[PDB]
């Protein structure tokens, strides 16, 4: 697990910053490309490696379903990559306009909607981010230069506090404080100075997409009992490999300070994770035999 | 016996673990006192250089400035003020015979980090100065703790600060120098000249008896009336410039002789000139250029030039005291450089 | 006197041109003089008319805004009425010079106002007064004009009823014996203060003809837009060669011949886009030199290997990398300490451009053109440079709910700190600053000239006026003609306004105008830094990820092809990585059909970020995991340690 930690970082920093505005063809490409790259440098990746698996855990998949992102793994991903997106500013593009919702559900009250085309919009910005409320801006395809200095993120440390200039003033800043900033028109002129400097995504649906949301769909319907067992299955591995870090740490405890029972629980726990490895061995190959099963429906769609 | 010049090496070297930023002799005793930019003061001694007497971290930021003073009153002890970027003034006691720094009081109220502060005693009553980038200069008292009084003279951010009995100037970021009487809280003059921000501002201090000299005499009984004849700066344009204080109506300022007047102008300086400090008739300066320059106020051109001192910037200098016949002017020289080496100069 | 722009070496051609210039004024004729932008029509003829006992110089230039009041105001200022039109002088007659005459654009139905005007008053001899209806006879006034050929974009076409009255003069370029020639003078004059090498002055100036005519042979308009010469690159050599000469230490054969070569990197070689033709020029300056000055003991001529700099001490001379980098460094600490605050990495391109911006910025109306990628620092590079040299930065807050008027404020608050104040300013002018042609326009005013005459007007012109009276009086100088007042204003702007202009995108329509504005071409310095080249890329991620620990496991060395790896050979996993990190920026901008547009390198410092941070939490946590097993396993052997014992 060691030797494939530099290898998989880079994997995820490159589907961190550059794929955000691929479809999904291109995505697999990029990454098919800079596997091979990582081959021919001798630098050891996971070869069963998948995106949302290393960066983001079971809890947060949950929290995004549960506050309105679809089920497809674009938009699992787009979302990672969002949220993930601590320095640049993420810009997201909605032709429906949803993810605006999710954002809210997500925060929570604290979300203030702006927009572009207002009049009270610059103070009311700086209201919010004085107190430090997220703030999503809409129209996003006639952005406005008075924020040039937080897209840029160039701020002035006052001493004991962070401080921005905009328009004629200085207004401070709060630690909580994120900037979000929404599209609806895929054919907007973005300018150069906020494209170079936004983690730009794309939560559109394209023809590849078309294929894989065929093929959701037909898995979905013409074999659900497949999908629920393998939900059930990801989701007794993870509360079980919580359950025996519950248990490694109570042995512990109690080898550092009764331990029989304790450790007869960690072995029956052990096994339990060996026999449920050893069962989710032989199910998962049957999804590939059911991929390349469903390949022909997903031609006749596009 | 105010000719002292010292090598072209150095008589001992210092080691750091990061950059120096200031300087301070000890008036009675062969002690120096080097601050870092990691907030820790140091002490170490002349004779056994190798091992630091103290090592005191009490600032979160890096140590701006430093000043000490021997108090006077009519027990006597050593008091260091140490000024740092984390928005807070430190003052300090030395305990001479445990070799420790006790802190008597931290003094607090500006509302960015401070650049310089200085220390003097007028009569039995010991003040402390400081100046910001607030754009205000504050000064407190050493007993109350408390702020006395405060007055913004600039529009930028104030760097260097000089005190003498009742009269402070100040050099600050807008090229402009401004003597402010601190009781009256006005400012008496402005100064023009510089291209650049000002580094470092002090009052010319008048001698008790000499040959000849030609900065630190008054020239009138009204010069010796009013206490104060020239002032010298140092500047980001490589220049060090002497100024004449205009006397305005007598404090009110007087709108016809209220501006400063450069006097005599010295240039050589490669690179910016950061400290100066004026020692019997010479005008040691340090700058920017690995070099500390040996001024002259009679013939105004240098005489000694110590080239490659330093491998980096050389921060801080400082001398010893010689207008007072109270601090004895020694023969020592200490400069603080950027390359973690405070050089000091014996004999 | 090499930088009064009114000094012109007397050679045959212009006094052949001066000679049937008088001939042809003398003739009652109108002049236009047509080609190419370095042939020199304002030269000789500014030094025609200046020598002239006969005629006066009335100096107008046409814009694409003109209309007949800025003519008639310009002959009200030397013609008086009498109905007649004459001249103040009695004996002298009056010349109109209208430069750039093709300027002037069609309304909706294909005709302007001005040419018209011009053909009127020169057919029929005399024009309408509008406001009483009557005709002013005009006897012995001429009109002459200038313009270059309308094949370019920018110069409407203009019609054969007002050029059919005007006899047509073609101002070919001087021919390779002529600049030759002349800048012979100028290498002598400039070498008057080198009194050891007055014998290099005729080489120095074949080998800068040569340079000239070996650049504009080479680099065509056909590979870039841009790629237009003219002698008045020539004449930016010499007039730098002086300003390095006058300011700079003791010279040898080796300092002026790398100081001329460094001079002609940054004048010919600064605009162009390709490594391959930076690469044909070093060779081009490597001939150039061994054919012209056939001297040894030269080092490289390449860009990185020639950095004159006056910043490290007091006079202009060849600094060493070493020391301008830690002096770059620690100044670049202090601005960021001491204003705002990025983090940015310092390589050797940054570096060369600090020092060619630096160069740029001390020179008399020195202004910038900055064209590249986004995000390959042009802003805060130029913000640290003016920072340096103490220009007060004026960055313009333009929006989308802004006009001209907000734009024109901005501008007179700029042009009266730079006069009334007497504060050097470095106004910083980017693409999204320009929405509409106007605000182009208003800049090409500008550039141009030292001054925007329509930005004051009536009783803001009067308050203008009576506040640089008030200034004059202020300094103790004795100014009291209208023309006194305004040259002064306007050399005061010319001397202490530099203007920076920043294009991100070249490829665009609107960027494009900005780059073939006859104007800002002209004038502004281009500084082409285009996309980072493989070497900066790997000294920038060089400088990123040796701050965090990436080498813990063993890395077994492969066997590459040699120009597959851009950074110095791999013998650790850091630089495999940053090979990585290039090669897959290389092939994600190649496999995306980005074209031959530049290429942001914001994907590749966003990468290096990202990438430093996921390894530094994800190499803590394992590392955490193996303390944790470390410590159970421990206690685990302790146990059965203890339990076998007993
Ligand atoms: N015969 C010449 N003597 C001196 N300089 C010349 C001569 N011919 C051309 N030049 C140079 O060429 C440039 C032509 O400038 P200019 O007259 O403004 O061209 P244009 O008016 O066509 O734009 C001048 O800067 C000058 O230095
Ligand atoms: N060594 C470097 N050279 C160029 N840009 C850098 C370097 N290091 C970091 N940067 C990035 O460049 C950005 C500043 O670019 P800026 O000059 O504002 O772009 P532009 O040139 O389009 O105005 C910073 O946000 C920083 O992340
Ligand atoms: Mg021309």
């Amino acid at each position: 697990t060691s030797q494939e930690l530099i290898g998989n970082c880079i994997i995820s920093s490159i589907y961190e910053t550059y794929f955000g505005h691929l479809n999904e063809r291109e995505r697999g490409d990029m990454l098919v490309i800079l596997k091979r790259l990582l081959g021919k440098f001798a630098v050891k990746y996971d070869v069963n490696y998948r995106f949302i698996d290393y960066l983001v855990t079971l809890d947060e998949k949950m929290k995004w379903l549960e506050c309105g992102l679809d089920k497809n793994d674009y938009f699992l991903e787009n979302m990672s990559i969002v949220m993930n997106s601590q320095d640049a500013v993420p810009f997201l593009l909605d032709p429906s306009s949803h993810m605006i919702t999710v954002i809210s559900n997500y925060y929570g009250n604290k979300t203030v909607l702006l927009s572009f085309l207002e009049e009270g919009f610059v103070k009311r910005l700086e209201n919010a981010v004085r107190f430090g409320s997220v703030v999503i801006i809409q129209d996003g395809e006639f952005f406005d230069p008075i924020i040039s200095r937080l897209i840029s993120r160039e701020f002035n440390h006052a001493g004991n506090r962070v401080t921005v200039e905009i328009g004629d003033h200085e207004v401070d800043v709060s630690g909580d404080f994120k900037l979000f900033i929404h599209s609806c028109d895929p054919s907007g002129d973005i300018p150069i100075f906020l494209r170079s400097r936004v983690r730009l995504v794309h939560f559109v649906t394209n023809k590849e997409s078309i294929e894989t949301r065929i093929f959701d769909i037909t898995l979905t319907e013409e074999n659900a009992e497949m999908q629920r067992k393998r939900e059930d299955l990801i989701k007794l591995n993870t509360e079980y490999r919580l359950k025996l870090k519950n248990l490694e740490k109570r042995l512990l405890e109690e080898l550092n300070n009764e331990l029989m029972v304790t450790l007869n629980n960690l072995k029956k726990e052990a096994m339990n994770i060996e026999k449920k490895l050893s069962e989710s061995e032989e199910f998962f190959p049957q999804f590939d035999n059911l991929v390349e099963e469903y390949s022909i429906i997903g031609k006749h769609s596009v | 016996v105010l000719k002292w010049i010292p090598r072209n090496l150095p008589s001992c070297l210092i080691n750091v673990e990061s950059s120096v930023t200031s300087v301070k002799l000890h008036p009675n005793l062969p002690i120096v006192f080097v601050a870092t930019d990691h907030g820790k003061l140091y002490a170490f001694d002349l004779f056994n250089y190798t091992i630091p007497l103290a090592s005191l971290q009490s600032h979160t930021k890096a140590i701006t400035s430093m000043d000490v003073l021997f108090t006077n009153y009519t027990k006597n002890y050593l008091v260091i003020v140490t000024a740092s970027k984390d928005l807070q003034i430190h003052v300090f006691k030395w305990v001479s015979e445990e070799c420790k720094f006790q802190q008597i009081r931290s003094l607090l109220g500006h509302e960015h980090i401070v650049s310089a502060v200085k220390i003097w005693q007028k009569n039995n009553d010991v003040h402390i100065a400081s100046c910001s980038r607030d754009q205000t200069v504050k000064i407190w008292d050493f007993h109350n703790g408390w702020s006395l009084k405060t007055f913004q003279p600039h529009s930028q951010w104030v760097r260097s600060i000089d005190v003498l009995g009742d009269y402070i100037i100040s050099g600050s970021h807008d090229t402009t120098l401004r003597l402010t009487h601190w009781p009256s809280g006005n400012g008496l003059s402005v100064g023009t000249g510089h291209e650049f921000p000002i580094e470092k501002v002090k009052f010319i201090h008048f001698i008790e008896d000499s040959p000849e000299i030609r900065f630190r005499t008054p020239s009138t009984d009204r010069y010796k009336n009013w206490g104060m004849q020239y002032c010298v700066s140092a500047s980001r344009d490589r220049t060090i410039k002497i100024w004449e204080i205009p006397l305005p109506t007598l404090p009110i300022p007087n709108p016809t002789d209220s501006n400063f007047r450069c006097v005599l102008t010295l240039k050589g300086h490669l690179s910016w000139v950061r400290d100066i400090s004026i020692r019997g008739q010479y005008l040691f300066s340090c700058a920017d250029d690995k070099s500390v320059r040996c001024w002259d106020l009679n013939t105004g051109q240098c005489l000694h030039v110590w080239e490659k001192l330093h491998t980096g910037f050389v921060n801080c200098l400082d001398l010893d005291v010689d207008f007072d016949s109270n601090v004895t002017p020694r023969q020592m020289m200490v400069t603080g450089g950027l390359d973690c080496k405070s050089n000091v100069f014996m004999r | 006197e090499v930088m009064r722009p009114d000094i012109v070496i007397p050679t045959i051609d212009t006094i052949k041109h001066e000679k049937i210039f008088y001939d042809l004024l003398n003739s009652k004729r109108g002049i236009i003089l047509c080609g190419p932008p370095g042939s020199g029509k304002t030269m000789i003829m500014n030094n025609a008319l200046r020598n002239s006992s006969l005629y006066d110089v009335v100096g107008i230039n046409f814009s694409k805004d003109t209309t007949t009041e800025h003519i008639l105001s310009a002959l009200h200022r030397h013609t008086n009425y009498v109905l007649t039109l004459l001249p103040k002088s009695d004996i002298k007659n009056l010349v109109l010079f209208c430069d750039e005459i093709n300027l002037p654009k069609l309304d909706k139905y294909g005709s302007q106002n001005v040419v018209l005007f011009l053909r009127q008053l020169m057919e029929k001899q005399g024009f309408w007064k509008t406001p009483e209806n009557k005709w002013v006879t005009i006897e012995r006034i001429h009109i002459v004009g200038a313009c270059n050929p309308p094949t370019d974009p920018g110069r409407i076409p203009m019609s054969e009823r007002f050029t059919r009255h005007a006899a047509i003069l073609y101002l070919g370029y001087p021919s390779g014996k002529s600049l030759s020639q002349i800048y012979e003078i100028y290498y002598k004059a400039i070498f008057k203060l080198v009194p050891e090498f007055r014998s290099y002055t005729e080489p120095f100036a074949r080998a800068s003809v040569h340079l000239y005519n070996e650049c504009k042979a080479r680099y065509s308009t056909g590979l870039q837009s841009h790629y237009l010469f003219s002698p008045r690159e020539l004449t930016r050599l010499v007039r730098g060669v002086y300003t390095a000469i006058n300011t700079g230490p003791r010279q040898t054969l080796r300092s002026l011949i790398r100081l001329w070569a460094y001079e002609a990197w940054r004048i010919f070689a600064d605009r162009l886009v390709g490594v391959k033709e930076k690469n044909s020029f070093e060779q081009l300056l490597y001939e150039t030199v061994d054919k012209y000055l056939p001297n040894q003991d030269l080092g490289n001529i390449s860009s990185t290997s020639l950095l004159f700099s006056g910043l490290l001490s007091l006079d202009f001379k060849e600094v060493n990398k070493t020391d301008l980098v830690n002096f770059i460094e620690e100044r670049f600490k202090t601005f960021c300490d001491e204003e705002l605050e990025v983090p940015m990495v310092i390589h050797e391109s940054m570096v060369d451009h600090i020092l060619r911006i630096d160069r740029a910025l001390k020179q008399v109306q020195g202004h910038m053109m900055l064209i590249g990628a986004s995000r390959t620092g042009k802003t805060i590079l130029t913000r640290f440079v003016a920072w340096l040299n103490g220009l007060k930065i004026v960055q313009p807050k333009i929006h989308r709910h802004s006009n001209l008027s907000d734009f024109d404020m901005i501008l007179k608050k700029a042009i009266s700190d730079c006069s009334l104040k007497e504060s050097r300013t470095c106004l910083i002018i980017d693409e999204s600053n320009i929405l509409e042609t106007a605000f182009l326009e208003r800049m090409n005013t500008l550039l141009a000239n030292a001054d925007i005459p329509d930005l004051f007007q009536g009783e803001e012109y009067d308050k203008l006026l009576n506040n640089l009276r008030n200034k004059t009086r202020s300094l103790g100088l004795l100014l009291d003609t209208e023309q006194e007042l305004y040259d002064w204003f306007v050399g005061e702007i010319a001397k202490n306004l530099h203007v920076v202009f920043t294009i991100c995108d070249p490829t665009n329509n609107k960027s494009s105008a900005m780059i073939s504005s006859p104007a800002l071409f002209n004038r502004c310095i281009i500084n082409w830094m285009g996309d980072w080249d493989t070497k900066t890329m790997s000294q920038v991620a060089n400088n990123m990820v040796d701050v965090v620990p990436m080498e813990f496991t063993d890395f077994i060395v492969p066997e590459v092809n040699k120009e597959l790896v851009f950074t110095e050979p791999i013998q650790t996993i850091r630089d495999a990585v940053v090979n990585i990190l290039i090669h897959f920026d290389r092939n994600f901008y190649q496999k995306m059909k980005v074209g031959v547009n530049p290429r942001s390198p914001g994907y590749f410092i966003d990468g290096l970020r990202a990438l430093v941070k996921l390894v530094t939490a994800k190499y803590q946590d394992l590392q955490e995991n193996q303390r944790f097993v470390n410590v159970g396993l421990e206690k685990l052997n302790e146990s059965v340690l203890k339990v076998n014992e007993l």
